[PDB]
C-alpha cells in the first residue's frame, strides 16, 4: 500500500510530473510569453 | 420541426462612420464579423480568417454600454490587439473584436459602431 | 495491365509532342485556327481499356455520352442527353430496349460503399424519361417510370412496372407484375394485362422511331450551315 | 517575300513532321482512344418531314436539341441541355416563355390513353430547371417548379405554381391560384399578391436576361478572340500609373452588360 | 496560301534560327 | 405570330462553347479540376483546385456568383443556379465548401453548403436553404426555401424530414468519399490532352469546298 | 522591420540579399587596414551577440510573415558577424559561406512569399492547412524553414556549423553558448510555421492559385540545392577559401 | 449610457418656456403629454443635436416623437 501510494504521490509528483516538468509544457512556455513580448517595443 | 433558417436570424444596427443606420442580418452561432461581411461595409478580403492570431484590429467594432454586459469579456489578447494595433496605445473600453464575438439568439437589436477602415494591404 | 498503361502514357507524350510541333508549324505560317473553342466532346468516350462496344443496328443520339464499358444490344435506342457511364464495371443494355431523354446509368463510382454492382438491363425494357438507375439490375420486359430513382442492388424482375417518381430503396426487389411508387417505393396495385401488352407495344414503337431518327440523323453535315457560321 | 515563302515552306515541313509524329504516338497507344471527330449534334433538325418554326427573337442554346414541329413565340428562350422533342405532335411554345436548363418536353404517340393531345405552353410561363413535361397543356402565365414531373393529361391554370420536385399524376387539373406539389396532388396553400408580383417580375427578368446569352453564344471566331484579348487586357486596373500618365482607361462597351440585368 | 505575309514576324523567326545555329556552333566549335 | 429567319443555324458547327463569358465575368476554372466537355460554365462560376464537375452540369451564375470548394464534386446532370436575393435575407450566392458530394440530378439554386455535406440524388435545394457541416442528405430529398439542415444528422424524404443521427464511425467517411471521387475524376482528367486536334478536322472538312 | 513590412514584397526580396553582400564586401575590404583589433572586433562581437539575442526573442512573438522574415534576417546577420569577429582565415571563410547560404535561403523564402502573394497572404495563420491544398509547396516551405533552423541534413546547417567552428577557433566560448541558445529558440519558432500548416487544420481554408514558371523553376532549383548540398559541398568551400585567402594576397 | 445622457437631455428641455418640470417623465410624449407643437417638436430636436456632435439625420428625426425614443437613439449612437 505504501509502495502504491508513493509511486503516485512521490515519483509522479516531486520527481518527473510536476517538479521537473517546469522545463517542459507550462514550465518554460509561459516564460517566453513575457520575455519575448516586451522586446518589440 | 421543419428547421427553418429564419429561427437563427440575428438582426443588428451597424452604423457607418457617416452616421447612417443599417439593418444588417446575421446568423446565430457564427462570428459577428461574418454577419458584417454580407453587407460589405467591412471588406471581406481584409479579415478572411476567423483566427485570433490573424487579427490586427481590422475587425474592431465599437459597442454601446448596454450590450457589453451580456457577452463574455476580453480574456488575455482581445485587449492586447486593441492596445497594440491602434493609433493610441490605450483601450477604449467601448470596443471589441468582431472576430471573437459570436452571435447568440438573445443578442438581437445590438448596435455596433464600425469605425473608419484602417489600411490592411501590406 | 500495368504495362499497357505505361504504353498509353507514352502514347500521350508522343501525341502531345507531335501536336505541339503541328501548332508551331501552323503558328509559324501565320494561322491561329487552333485557338478555337470547338466542343471537344465524343459520344463514345472511353478510358484506357474499356472502349464502349455498341451494336451497329443500335441508335445513339449525338448528345448521348456513352462512357466506360457500356455494351449496347441490337435495336436499342440511346436518346438525347442520357449519360450512360460504365467505367468501373460493365453496363449491359438489352436488345430492343430504350433509354429515353435526359436519363443516365451509374456504376456507383466510389468503391467505399461496399462492392460495386454492375448494371444489367434486360430486353425490351422501356426505361423512362429522366431515369437515374444507380447501378441496379433490371430484368427483361419491364417498364420504368419517368423520374424514377432506382438505386444499387435493386432487382426489378420481369414485368415489374415501376411508377413515375419512384425512389425504390437499395436491395429491394420489385415483384413480378407489381407496381411500386411513391416516396419510398410502396405497393400500389398489380399490373394489368392491357398494360402488359402496352409495354411491348411502346418498346416496338420507340425502336421504330429510333430507326427513323438514325435514318434521318445520319444525314450529311449540310455545309450550308458551315458557311453560315463562318460568314458573320 | 522570298523569306516569307521559305518560312512558309519550313512551316509546312514542320506541320507534316508533327502530324506524322502524332500518328506514330497514336499507333503506339494500340488505337484504344476514340478520336474526337466533329460535332455531329445539330439543333432544329427535321424528324420526318416537318421543321421547327422558331421565331427570330428566340434564344436557342447550341446544346439544346429542338426537333420536330415546334412553334416558339417571340421573346421566349430555350436554354442549355434542354430537349424540345416534338417528333409525333406539335409543341406550340408561346411567346415570352423560358424552358430552362436541362428541361425535357415530350409528347405521347397519340395513343397513351386514346385521346392524346399535343403539348401546349401559354405565354409568360416559367418552367424551371430539369423539369419533365410529358403531354401537359400549360396555359399562359403559369409557374412550374424546378424538377417538376408533369405527366400526361394535366392542365395547369394561370397563376397556378407547381411546387418544385412534384409528381403531378395523370389527368390532374390545377385550379388557378392554387399551389400543388409532392408526389400526390397534395394542395398546399393559396396564392399571394407578393407571389404573383414575383412570378411576373421573374418572367420578365428572364426575357431581358436571355439576349446576352443569345449574343455571346453567337459570336464569330474572329470576334470571340478579340473579346477574349480585351477581357485579358482589362482584367485588373491600376490607378497609380494611369494618373501618372495623364490617361484614363474605360472598359469597352462590348465588355459591359446592360444595366437591366445588374442587381 | 504561299507566303506568311507578315513583314515583322519573319525577321524574328530568322533571328531565332540563326541564334539556334550560333548556339550549336558555339557548343561544337568550342 | 411566329416567323422564320435565315439567321437561324440548324447546325452550330463550332460546338457548345463550354466556357461562356458574360461581359467581364469569366468562369474561373482552376487547373487540376476535371470539367467534362458536356459541362456548360456560364456567368461567374469559379471552380477551385482538386474539384470536379461532371458532364451535364449547367453551372451558371449570371445572377449571382457561384463557387465550388476544394476537392468538392458536382455530379452529372446537376443544374446549379443563383438568384439576386433570397427569402432569408442572406446573400443569395451559392457556395459549396470542401469535401462536398452533390450527387446526380441535384438542382441547387441559391443554397449554402458547409463542408463534408454529402447530398443524395434528386436533391432540390432551393433559395436560402442551408446545410450545416458533417450532415448527409438522403436521395430524393426536397426542401422548401428558408429551410436548414442542422449539424451532422441524416435527413431525406419529400419534405425536409429527420431520419436519424450520424454515428462517429460513419461521419468520417464523407471526406474519404470525396477524395475517392476526386481520384476517379483525376483518372478521367489524364484521358484527353490540351488543345484538341479538331482544328485539323476543321481544315480537312473546309478543304472539301471553297476556302 | 517596419521597412521590410511597408516596402513592396519584390523590393524587400531584393533589399535583404543584394545590399548585404556588397556591404559585407566593403567591411571585409576595410578590415584589411582596420588592424587595431581593439576597436573593430569587440564592437562587432557585442553587436553579433545582441543581434542574435534580439532576433531570436523578437521573431518568436511575430504573427505576420514578412516581420518574421525580417527578424530572422537580423538573427542571421548576427550569426554572420560571429564569423567576422574571429578575424582569421577560417573566420572569413565561415563568413562567406554563411552569406552564400543565407542568400540562397532568402531567395527561397521570398519565392515562396511572392508565390503566396497572389491571394494576399498577410499573417502566419493564412497558410494554415497548406499540406492538403498544395502538398508540394507545403513540403518545400517546410524544407526552407528547417534550413533556417540549421537542422543537420540540409543546407543552412553547414553554414552555422562552420561558423561555430570558426568561433571556437578564436576561443570565444561565450559566443558559442549564446549561438546555441539562440539557435534552439529560433528553431522553435521556425517549426511553429510547420505546425501551422501540417498539423493544425482550421475551420476556414484559404486557397492559393498556382504560380508562374519563373518562381516555380527558381523554387525547384533552390530546393534541390538546399537539401542535396551536404553531399557535394566541396566547390563552395574551395571557392570561399580562395576568396578569403585572396583578401590579403 | 441612457441614464448618463438622460440627466443632460432633460435639462435642455427646461429652456423652452412651455415645459414645466412638474409634468416631465422618461415616458413623456412631446405632442401629446407635453402638448408641444410640431414646430416646437422640431425645435426640441434641434436642441438635441446641439447637445453633441451628431446631426440627427432627417429620416430618423421623425421617429423620436417620444422622449424615451430620443434618449435611446442618442445613447445608441457612435458620435
Ligand atoms: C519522326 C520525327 C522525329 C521528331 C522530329 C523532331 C524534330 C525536332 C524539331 C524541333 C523544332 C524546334 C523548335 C524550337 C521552338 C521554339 C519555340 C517556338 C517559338 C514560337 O512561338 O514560334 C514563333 C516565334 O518565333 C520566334 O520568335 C523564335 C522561334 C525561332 C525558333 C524556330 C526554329 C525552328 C526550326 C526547326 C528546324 C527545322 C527543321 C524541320 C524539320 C522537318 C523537316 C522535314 C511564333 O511566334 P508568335 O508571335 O506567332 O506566337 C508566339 C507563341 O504563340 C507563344 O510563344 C506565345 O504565346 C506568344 O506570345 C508568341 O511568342
Ligand atoms: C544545385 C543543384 C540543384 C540545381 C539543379 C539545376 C538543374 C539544371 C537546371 C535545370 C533547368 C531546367 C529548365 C527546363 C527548360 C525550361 C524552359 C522554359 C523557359 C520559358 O518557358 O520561358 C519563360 C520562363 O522563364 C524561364 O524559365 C527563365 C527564367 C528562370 C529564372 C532563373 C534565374 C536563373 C539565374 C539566377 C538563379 C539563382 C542563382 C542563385 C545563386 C516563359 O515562361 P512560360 O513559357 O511558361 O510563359 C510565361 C509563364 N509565366
Ligand atoms: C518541339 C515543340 C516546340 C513547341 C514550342 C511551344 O509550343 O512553345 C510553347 C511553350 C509555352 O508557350 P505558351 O504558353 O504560349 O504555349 C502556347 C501553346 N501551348 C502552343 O502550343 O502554342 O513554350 C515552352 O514552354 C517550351 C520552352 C522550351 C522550348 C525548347
Ligand atoms: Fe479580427
Ligand atoms: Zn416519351
Amino acid at each position: 500500500r505504501s509502495f502504491l501510494r508513493f509511486g503516485y504521490e512521490v515519483s509522479f509528483e516531486a520527481l518527473d510530473k510536476g517538479a521537473i516538468e517546469i522545463l517542459g509544457p507550462y514550465g518554460i512556455s509561459y516564460t517566453f510569453r513575457r520575455l519575448a513580448e516586451r522586446i518589440s517595443q | 420541426g421543419s428547421k427553418k433558417v429564419s429561427d437563427r436570424i440575428v438582426k443588428l444596427s451597424a452604423i457607418d462612420p457617416d452616421g447612417y443606420k443599417q439593418d444588417i442580418i446575421g446568423l446565430s452561432g457564427q462570428t459577428l464579423l461574418r454577419a458584417l461581411t454580407h453587407t460589405g461595409l467591412i471588406d471581406p478580403a481584409s479579415h478572411r480568417l476567423d483566427d485570433i492570431e490573424a487579427c490586427s484590429a481590422e475587425c474592431e467594432v465599437q459597442i454601446a454600454e448596454e450590450w457589453l454586459e451580456k457577452l463574455p469579456p476580453r480574456t488575455y489578447d482581445e485587449e492586447y490587439v486593441l492596445k497594440r494595433s491602434s493609433r493610441s496605445r490605450i483601450l477604449n473600453k467601448h470596443s471589441r473584436l468582431g472576430c471573437q464575438v459570436v452571435l447568440t439568439q438573445e443578442l438581437q437589436g445590438m448596435v455596433v459602431a464600425v469605425p473608419e477602415a484602417k489600411p490592411w494591404d501590406i | 495491365g500495368t504495362l499497357g498503361r505505361a504504353f498509353y502514357s507514352v502514347g500521350f507524350w508522343i501525341r502531345e509532342t507531335g501536336q505541339a510541333l503541328d501548332r508551331l508549324g501552323c503558328r509559324l505560317q501565320g494561322k491561329n485556327y487552333f485557338r478555337e473553342q470547338l466542343s471537344r466532346h465524343r459520344t463514345l468516350m472511353n478510358v484506357f481499356d474499356k472502349a464502349p462496344i455498341v451494336d451497329k443496328e443500335a441508335f445513339v443520339a449525338p448528345s448521348a455520352s456513352v462512357i466506360g464499358d457500356v455494351h449496347i444490344g441490337r435495336g436499342s435506342s440511346i436518346w438525347y442527353g442520357c449519360v450512360l457511364r460504365g467505367d468501373v464495371n460493365t453496363v449491359s443494355v438489352g436488345s430492343g430496349t430504350n433509354i429515353q431523354d435526359n436519363s443516365l446509368v451509374h456504376v456507383a463510382k466510389s468503391n467505399l460503399s461496399g462492392k460495386v454492382h454492375p448494371t444489367i438491363i434486360g430486353d425490351n425494357v422501356t426505361i423512362g424519361h429522366s431515369a437515374v438507375l444507380h447501378g441496379c439490375t433490371v430484368e427483361d420486359e419491364t417498364f420504368i417510370g419517368m423520374g424514377a430513382t432506382l438505386l444499387d442492388g435493386v432487382v426489378v424482375e420481369k414485368h415489374g412496372m415501376v411508377a413515375a417518381g419512384a425512389l425504390v430503396r437499395q436491395n429491394t426487389r420489385i415483384p413480378s407484375g407489381e407496381v411500386w411508387g411513391g416516396n419510398p417505393a410502396r405497393f400500389l396495385r398489380k399490373l394489368t394485362d392491357e398494360e402488359i401488352a402496352f409495354i411491348s407495344q411502346s418498346a416496338t414503337n420507340y425502336s421504330n422511331l429510333a430507326q427513323a431518327h438514325a435514318a434521318e440523323n445520319a444525314k450529311p453535315l449540310n455545309v450550308i450551315e458551315f458557311e453560315k457560321v463562318l460568314r458573320k | 517575300g522570298t523569306l516569307g515563302r521559305a518560312i512558309y515552306t519550313v512551316g509546312n515541313w514542320i506541320r507534316g513532321t508533327g502530324q506524322a509524329l502524332d500518328r506514330v504516338g497514336s499507333l503506339l497507344q494500340g488505337s484504344h482512344r476514340i478520336e474526337e471527330h466533329l460535332s455531329r449534334h445539330r439543333t432544329l433538325m427535321n424528324v420526318f418531314d416537318k421543321s421547327p418554326l422558331v421565331d427570330k427573337d428566340v434564344f436557342v442554346a447550341p446544346s439544346a436539341s429542338v426537333i420536330g414541329d415546334v412553334q416558339i413565340g417571340k421573346g421566349s428562350s430555350i436554354w442549355y441541355g434542354c430537349v424540345l422533342r416534338g417528333d409525333v405532335n406539335n409543341i406550340s411554345v408561346g411567346s415570352g416563355t423560358n424552358i430552362q436548363d436541362n428541361t425535357l418536353v415530350h409528347v405521347a404517340k397519340t395513343n397513351i390513353s386514346g385521346k392524346v393531345l399535343p403539348t401546349l405552353i401559354g405565354d409568360n410561363v416559367t418552367v424551371g430547371h430539369s423539369a419533365v413535361i410529358h403531354g401537359c397543356t400549360v396555359e399562359d402565365d403559369a409557374f412550374v417548379g424546378m424538377g417538376a414531373t408533369l405527366l400526361d393529361g394535366v392542365v395547369v391554370e394561370k397563376h397556378a405554381m407547381v411546387a418544385a420536385g412534384s409528381l403531378v399524376k395523370q389527368n390532374t387539373r390545377i385550379p388557378s391560384g392554387e399551389v400543388w406539389g409532392g408526389n400526390p396532388a397534395k394542395f398546399m396553400r393559396k396564392l399571394t399578391d407578393e407571389e404573383i408580383v414575383y412570378i411576373s417580375q421573374s418572367a420578365k427578368n428572364y426575357i431581358n436576361l436571355a439576349q446576352i446569352h443569345a449574343s455571346e453564344n453567337s459570336k464569330s471566331f474572329e470576334q470571340i478572340e478579340v473579346e477574349r484579348a480585351l477581357r485579358k487586357k482589362y482584367a485588373r486596373k491600376d490607378e497609380d500609373y494611369d494618373s501618372m500618365l495623364g490617361i484614363t482607361r474605360e472598359t469597352p462597351p462590348e465588355l459591359i452588360l446592360p444595366d437591366n440585368v445588374l442587381p | 496560301p504561299k507566303v506568311s505575309e507578315d513583314k515583322n514576324r519573319n525577321y524574328a523567326v530568322v533571328a531565332g534560327v540563326v541564334a539556334i545555329v550560333g548556339s550549336i556552333g558555339w557548343y561544337l566549335k568550342a | 405570330q411566329v416567323t422564320p429567319s435565315p439567321d437561324r443555324v440548324k447546325w452550330d458547327y463550332r460546338g457548345q462553347r463550354q466556357i461562356i463569358p458574360l461581359g467581364q465575368w469569366l468562369p474561373k476554372v482552376a487547373v487540376d479540376a476535371y470539367v467534362a466537355p458536356n459541362v456548360v460554365l456560364a456567368g461567374q462560376v469559379t471552380v477551385w483546385d482538386g474539384s470536379s464537375v461532371w458532364n451535364g452540369a449547367v453551372l451558371r451564375g449570371d445572377l449571382n456568383k457561384i463557387t465550388v470548394g476544394f476537392c468538392s464534386n458536382v455530379q452529372e446532370r446537376c443544374v446549379v443556379h443563383a438568384a439576386w436575393s433570397s427569402p432569408t435575407g442572406l446573400p443569395a450566392q451559392t457556395l459549396i465548401d470542401r469535401y462536398v458530394t452533390v450527387g446526380a440530378y441535384s438542382l441547387l439554386r441559391s443554397c449554402t453548403i458547409e463542408p463534408e455535406c454529402i447530398i443524395g440524388q434528386h436533391s432540390i435545394l432551393m433559395e436560402g436553404s442551408l446545410v450545416e457541416t458533417r450532415s448527409i442528405l438522403e436521395a430524393g430529398s426536397v426542401l422548401p426555401p428558408g429551410r436548414r439542415i442542422p449539424s451532422g444528422e441524416l435527413w431525406g424524404g419529400n419534405p425536409a424530414r429527420f431520419i436519424r443521427t450520424l454515428t462517429n464511425e460513419e461521419t468520417l467517411e464523407i471526406p474519404k468519399l470525396a477524395v475517392a471521387i476526386n481520384h476517379l475524376s483525376g483518372d478521367y482528367f489524364s484521358e484527353f490532352l490540351p488543345y484538341s486536334t479538331i482544328y485539323l478536322e476543321v481544315e480537312k472538312f473546309k478543304k472539301s469546298l471553297g476556302i | 522591420p517596419d521597412i521590410y513590412e511597408g516596402s513592396p514584397t519584390p523590393v524587400t526580396a531584393f533589399l535583404s540579399i543584394a545590399p548585404k553582400i556588397s556591404i559585407f564586401a566593403n567591411i571585409l575590404r576595410v578590415f584589411i587596414y582596420g588592424s587595431y583589433g581593439a576597436t573593430l572586433q569587440q564592437i562587432f562581437f557585442f553587436c553579433s551577440i545582441a543581434s542574435m539575442i534580439l532576433g531570436a526573442l523578437a521573431a518568436m512573438a511575430q504573427t505576420k510573415v514578412k516581420r518574421l522574415l525580417a527578424y530572422s534576417s537580423i538573427g542571421h546577420v548576427g550569426y554572420i558577424c560571429i564569423g567576422f569577429s574571429c578575424g582569421t582565415i577560417e573566420g572569413i571563410q565561415s563568413l562567406l559561406i554563411g552569406i552564400f547560404i543565407y542568400a540562397l535561403m532568402t531567395m527561397d523564402a521570398f519565392a515562396i512569399v511572392l508565390a503566396l502573394r497572389q491571394t494576399r497572404v498577410k499573417y502566419i495563420a493564412d497558410l494554415g492547412a497548406l499540406a492538403k491544398t498544395n502538398p508540394i509547396l507545403a513540403i518545400t516551405f517546410s524544407i526552407t524553414m528547417f534550413s533556417y533552423a540549421g537542422i543537420p541534413p540540409l543546407a543552412g546547417f553547414c553554414s552555422k556549423f562552420y561558423l561555430f567552428f570558426a568561433a571556437l577557433g578564436c576561443g570565444a566560448y561565450f559566443l558559442a553558448l549564446v549561438g546555441v541558445v539562440t539557435s534552439v529558440i529560433g528553431c522553435f519558432y521556425y517549426i511553429r510555421l510547420v505546425k501551422r500548416m501540417f498539423f493544425d487544420t482550421p475551420r476556414t481554408w484559404i486557397l492559393y492559385e498556382p504560380m508562374d514558371r519563373n518562381k516555380s523553376l527558381l523554387l525547384a532549383m533552390t530546393s534541390f540545392f538546399i537539401t542535396l548540398f551536404l553531399l557535394y559541398p566541396s566547390p563552395l568551400f574551395s571557392v570561399t577559401h580562395q576568396m578569403a585567402l585572396s583578401l590579403y594576397l | 449610457d441612457k441614464s448618463e445622457v438622460t440627466d443632460r437631455v432633460l435639462s435642455v428641455v427646461k429652456n423652452f418656456q412651455k415645459v414645466d418640470p412638474s409634468k416631465v417623465t422618461p415616458k413623456a410624449n412631446f405632442q401629446n403629454d407635453l402638448g408641444l407643437d410640431s414646430l416646437d417638436s422640431v425645435e426640441v430636436v434641434m436642441a438635441l443635436e446641439e447637445e453633441f456632435g451628431f446631426e440627427i439625420p432627417d429620416n430618423e428625426a421623425d421617429k423620436i416623437q417620444s422622449i424615451d425614443l430620443a434618449v435611446d437613439f442618442i445613447a445608441s449612437h457612435p458620435q
